[PDB]
């Protein structure tokens, strides 16, 4: 029933294929919702419908105007019918090893991960959670699904998605939770590697405060403590 | 000039068409149906079509707060809802030497017939709109100030620039 309401409100005019569903549906569609044909710049586009999308949409345009962090265009908005549409990120891995998410891109070099490229790639990862929470935002939902990777040559670029939990907040409490919810989904596949990944990503995060002189290092000490008080009290006592 | 639907809207066409060197805007303007924007606050097609899908969905699901499209067209491509500062600053100026006509039209389109409206009314050069065109007269400063955009922002390109104006659209 789904699937008839999209068609109908988008015509047929509109291609789509369904790719997720939650408790949020997604679809692609080579489509442009505005652009002429043949005017538009890419092969396919991400539409995103809620049977909220106001929240995504705004913290969305908030941070693509910071300088650094990655984040999918907002290509156009209907918030009353609960549609957003979005720059679609990321490829499949060569080897049939899946869309370029970072949970994907870990399984794949799991068995040999130590790599300028792994290494580099997570440390790029906490940068990313770095910049945002430096920012004062909050993710909501920071696990290795919603990291996903945009191919740069040899290279990987770490974008942002899935914003619907999202907040503004300088609360060191919402930091905290969010690096433990992405500590935890990495430790979750009990991969001998996890720590390691995890490590690298800390390194990138780490980076991102330190870069922000003597204000950034006490802001950071105040984040890793607070992140060490939410390992604690995560695990029965 | 360019003739135009957007995909979930297949009868409504909206026509765009950009004139140079145009000698009478204060006439034009005593004598304000078409909606005539000033391009110096527009940098791409990207944003000007962001801005009739917009008035399409608010037209169809919301509510219209002006009198037509093509007025309703011109609120939509402001950050803020005050009608008469969208009328001030995206319409034309007595000062304009370059404009956009843009006309919704709710049959196909007689395209003779329209060329000929519209250079009864500008006194100027119609030239093709397209981005490269656009990339003439948009005035970069002017966006910033109006669409209110941080001096921390810097785009490396004009569709860097687009992707922020086109984000205001949305969610004005
Ligand atoms: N901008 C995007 N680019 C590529 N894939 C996406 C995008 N947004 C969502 N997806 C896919 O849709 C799934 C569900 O998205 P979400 O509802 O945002 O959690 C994600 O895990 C991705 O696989």
């Amino acid at each position: 029933e789904f699937i008839d309401k999209v068609s109908s409100y988008l015509t047929p005019d509109v291609d789509i294929a369904p790719i997720s569903q939650g408790a949020a549906i997604v679809f692609t569609t080579t489509t442009h919702p505005y652009l002429p044909r043949a005017k538009d710049s890419h092969q396919k586009y991400i539409i995103k419908y809620r049977p909220r999308t106001l929240n995504e949409s705004r913290l969305l345009a908030k941070l693509y105007l910071i300088p650094g962090l990655c984040v999918p265009q907002l290509i156009a908005c209907d918030p009353y019918n609960g549609f957003i549409w979005l720059e679609f990120l990321g490829e499949d891995l060569p080897g049939g090893h899946g869309f370029s998410n970072l949970k994907n891109f870990l399984w794949m070099h799991d068995q040999d991960p130590y790599s300028d490229l792994v290494a580099t790639t997570l440390r790029k990862v906490g940068r990313q959670i770095g910049l945002l929470h430096w920012n004062d935002y909050c993710h909501g939902d920071l696990t290795s699904s919603n990291i996903v990777l945009v191919r740069d040559g040899a290279r990987w670029t770490p974008h942002l998605i899935d914003f619907g939990l999202g907040s503004v907040s300088n609360l060191v409490e919402d930091k905290g939770v969010d690096l433990y919810v992405l500590e935890r989904a990495i430790l979750s596949t009990h991969s001998k590697h996890a720590e390691k990944y995890n490590a690298w990503i800390m390194e990138g995060f780490e980076e991102v405060y330190r870069e922000q002189g003597a204000k950034g290092a006490k802001k950071l000490k105040e984040v890793t403590k607070r992140f060490e008080e939410v390992r604690l009290r995560g695990r029965k006592r | 000039m360019v003739v135009s639907i957007i995909p979930q809207f297949p009868d409504i066409k909206v026509s765009l068409a950009l004139f140079e060197q145009v000698k009478n805007a204060k006439e034009i303007r005593s004598k304000m149906s078409f909606a005539f924007i000033d391009p110096r606050l527009v940098c791409s097609g990207e944003q000007m079509y962001s801005a009739i899908y917009k008035t399409l969905i608010e037209v169809k699901y919301n509510k219209m707060r002006t009198r037509n499209l093509n007025s309703e067209c011109v609120l939509c491509l402001s950050p803020t809802s005050n009608i008469s500062d969208a009328f001030l600053k995206f319409g034309i100026k007595d000062d304009s030497s370059q404009l956009i006509c843009l006309k919704f039209h709710t049959d196909d389109v007689d395209k003779e017939q329209l060329r000929t409206i519209m250079t009864s009314i500008v006194k100027g050069q119609e030239i093709e709109f397209n981005d490269d065109n656009l990339s003439r007269f948009y005035d970069e400063a002017l966006i910033r100030k109006i669409y209110k955009l941080s001096d921390d922002f810097k785009p490396q390109d004009v569709n860097g620039l687009s992707r922020a104006l086109v984000d205001a659209i949305q969610l004005r």
